[PDB]
């Protein structure tokens, strides 16, 4: 815990186009006035290589709400799963310019991923 | 166990409300504490004033907003404590006088609705309206039912304000 | 999060009038479950079959 | 509903508002019954009270009246009408106390001996009651010497007649 | 039959204008009333039959 | 003040709620494994669709018998009010009736009948004294050792002399034999004063 | 408008207007020598 | 099969329960009305009726 969240974390539960009215959806949300974990990790920049920094593995319940002040690459994307070592499928998002690979490859990791 | 009730003194005027545990001791609720005879009000604070009730509690208790602006709670008063001047040889006799008109709002009728047994119930249905006839007959009573309801609201609008039979200019 | 929102909810608006409404019913849990049970002095003879 | 039980929650909400409905009417019942209160008893603005002296020309108001001799301040008639008459339900207590009632009934009382009927149509206007009964004879035919000649027995009769509701009330 | 949106109805021109993400919408009942076809960009009410 | 209307609202309003309710409802699966009647019976089969749609069909139809239960339980309210409202209008309106608080608070003189959506406003014109005064009175007076009555007035004493006044307005009179009637002898009222009459 | 079919009442506001207008009329330049 | 069941028994007891409640209420309040009204003539005022 080292930050708060006023209002942020509210997305469109469904794609029903509603006009000037008040609807009640029992999903899952962020709840307003809530812990947000701001994990800062900058510990290797601008040079190459360094295949072992500082970061443990975050769990995923049900639902995760990720912002990010990133300015031009820093954030280029995230991994899923369950195992991460060649037991399971997983969930790749890595961003790139002008596309995004999207892949649900089962294949082994390492306990820093890093796009270098 | 019990019913928790949020007395809220408008949203327009300010943000700050006070909830009340139905039938709670006020020593199961996990910020003045006062235990009344309907519940634990957690929120408001007993002031010796008595005012006119506000907003209704319940045993008398009332709360409304009056001041640093915050929910005080206070008995209702019945109203001012007038002593007539009784005597056998004294009375009372008006030397003026002041019309006042008064209003007083009565319903006469309401709205005239009709339904349908087999389009509410079958929706664009056609076996389902087999099987509708064939579980009783819950379906001609109501229509009758809601007939009567509308010649009964005719009838009212027609004896309360026809009562005459020639039209004054 | 506030009793003010769940009365908000509870009308379904978001301005909410002067008065007392009600939006839900409180209740204390229980817990310790006690699984209470009599002696045990009749037990099986085992130790003269064995 | 549901006692105790966590699944039983899950499928009442799939029958639809079935369950505020019925909340909604209880609340309206009760906001009546508070409004029955509230219209019979509170009619009038000023609460009176009685004066010290309890001579009104020769009448006994002492049944009726409130007796201040007693932690309860009501009338003997009262206390006698008084003394005779939870798995998820709740029993809400009346917005209108019994004391407030009390005092709504003796002010009203008050208001009807001390000046008669003009309370209830403006300003109280003092009034005898040896005078007020003059103007209540008028009203059915008989006229007001018949009272200034025969007003011992009708007090008398008056007041014989208040002992027996006491009596016929409890027996 | 508007992938899945099985009903009937009169589709008339609307003249609201729907995100780029949504489909179809409810009125203050839960009702379907007003839907956009995927196949050109445009808006259409749907009132109900006679 | 918009809460004059309130009453206007309360009939309004409660009908709207229960329409909504009603509609609302049809949303709610009573045993089934949807609401739409297409999908169950799509799929499904006929013989296992009649488990379903004869409890929708229960739900629907209790449903519906609760609306018109509870209109039949608002009608009887609004009969009620309809017919204490006829029976203002022709006792207030088409005439003067003396009973106290049913033609508005006080004297009934006028009332005037203003039309309302599903209701009606009664203009009560009521009479409220003001200004009152505090005098001395009397029962009787003894002139010629014979009792003398109000036959429509009332004795009172400004602190020197007697007069004659109405039962609701201040209106000094001189004590003459044309309002008085004599009834007995001065020896049974208790009360009376000496005074002169003038014949 | 899923089966349900409000029905308009018999007298219009119209009609409700003119019988408190005749009222009044009758209220003011007769008092209660109409009603009876 | 049997939850589903009985808790459309208890819905359908506790609206029977409201029902009756309502019918009561009804009657109360024409009471009430009736003891406002003689409360107001006989109490407020001599009543010829």
């Amino acid at each position: 815990s080292y930050t708060n969240s006023f209002t942020r974390g509210v997305y469109y539960p469904d794609k029903v186009f509603r006009s000037s009215v008040l609807h009640s959806t029992q999903d899952l949300f962020l709840p307003f006035f809530s812990n947000v974990t701001w994990f800062h990790a900058i510990h290797v920049s601008g040079t190459n290589g360094t295949k072992r920094f500082d970061n443990p593995v975050l769990p995923f319940n049900d639902g995760v709400y990720f912002a990010s002040t990133e300015k031009s690459n820093i954030i280029r994307g995230w991994i899923f799963g369950t195992t991460l070592d060649s037991k399971t499928q997983s969930l790749l998002i890595v961003n790139n310019a002008t596309n995004v690979v999207i892949k649900v490859c089962e294949f082994q990791f390492c306990n820093d991923p890093f796009l270098d | 166990f019990g019913g928790v009730s949020v007395i809220t003194p408008g949203t327009n005027t300010s943000n700050q409300v006070a909830v009340l545990y139905q039938g709670v001791n006020c020593t199961e609720v996990p910020s003045n504490v006062f235990q009344t005879r309907a519940g634990c009000l957690i929120g408001a604070e007993y002031v010796n004033n008595s005012y006119e009730c506000d907003i209704p509690i319940g045993a008398g208790i009332c709360a409304s907003y009056q001041t640093s602006q915050s929910i005080i709670a206070y008995t209702m008063s019945l109203g001012a404590e007038n002593s007539v001047a009784y005597s056998n040889n004294s009375i009372a006799i008006p030397t003026n006088f002041t019309i006042s008109v008064t209003t007083e709002i009565l319903p006469v009728s309401m709205t005239k609705t009709s339904v349908d047994c087999t389009m509410y119930i079958c929706g664009d249905s056609t076996e389902c309206s087999n099987l509708l006839l064939q579980y009783g007959s819950f379906c001609t009573q109501l229509k009758r039912a809601l007939t009567g309801i509308a010649v009964e609201q005719d009838k009212n609008t027609q004896e309360v304000f026809a009562q005459v039979k020639q039209i004054y200019k | 999060l506030d009793p003010l929102s769940e009365t908000k909810c509870t009308l379904k608006s978001f301005t909410v009038e002067k008065g007392i409404y009600q939006t839900s019913n409180f209740r204390v849990q229980p817990t310790e479950s006690i699984v209470r049970f009599p002696n045990i002095t009749n037990l099986c003879p085992f130790h003269e079959v064995f | 509903i549901c006692g105790d039980s966590t699944e039983c929650s899950n499928l009442l909400l799939q029958y639809g508002s079935f369950c505020t409905q019925l909340k909604r009417a209880l609340t309206g019942i009760a906001v009546e019954q508070d409004k029955n209160t509230q219209e019979v008893f509170a009619q009038v603005k000023q609460i009176y009270k009685t004066p010290p002296i309890k001579y009104f020309g020769g009448f006994n108001f002492s049944q009726i009246l409130p007796d201040p001799s007693k932690p309860s301040k009501r009338s003997p008639i009262e206390d006698l009408l008084f003394n005779k008459v939870f798995n998820g339900l709740t029993v809400l207590p009346p917005l209108l106390t019994d004391e407030m009632i009390a005092q709504y009934t003796s002010a009203l009382l008050a208001g009807t001996i001390t000046s008669g009927w003009t309370f209830g149509a403006g300003p109280a206007l003092q009034i005898p009651f040896p005078m007020q009964m003059a103007y209540r004879f008028n009203g059915i035919g008989v006229t007001q010497n018949v009272l200034y000649e025969n007003q011992k027995l009708i007090a008398n009769q008056f007041n014989s007649a208040i002992g027996k509701i006491q009596d016929s009330l409890s027996s | 039959n508007f992938n899945g949106l099985t009903g009937t109805g009169v589709l008339t021109e609307s003249n609201k204008k729907f995100l780029p993400f949504q489909q179809f919408g409810r009125d203050i009942a839960d009702t379907t009333d007003a839907v956009r076809d995927p196949q050109t960009l445009e808006i259409l009410d749907i009132t109900p039959c006679s | 003040t918009p809460s004059a209307l309130g009453k206007l609202q309360d009939v309004v309003n409660h009908n709207a709620q229960a329409l909504n309710t009603l509609v609302k409802q049809l949303s709610s699966k009573f045993g089934a494994i949807s609401s739409v009647l297409n999908d169950i019976l799509s799929r499904l089969d006929p013989p296992e669709a009649e488990v379903q749609i004869d409890r929708l069909i229960t739900g629907r139809l209790q449903s519906l018998q609760t609306y018109v239960t509870q209109q039949l339980i608002r009608a009887a309210e609004i009969r009620a009010s309809a017919n204490l409202a006829a029976t203002k209008m022709s006792e207030c309106v088409l005439g003067q009736s003396k009973r106290v608080d049913f033609c508005g608070k006080g004297y009934h003189l006028m009332s005037f009948p203003q039309s309302a959506p599903h209701g009606v406003v009664f203009l009560h014109v009521t009479y409220v004294p003001a200004q009152e005064k505090n005098f001395t009175t009397a029962p009787a007076i003894c002139h010629d050792g014979k009792a003398h009555f109000p036959r429509e007035g009332v004795f009172v004493s400004n602190g020197t002399h007697w007069f004659v006044t109405q039962r609701n307005f201040y209106e000094p009179q001189i004590i003459t034999t044309d309002n008085t009637f004599v009834s007995g002898n001065c020896d049974v009222v208790i009360g009376i004063v000496n005074n002169t009459v003038y014949d």
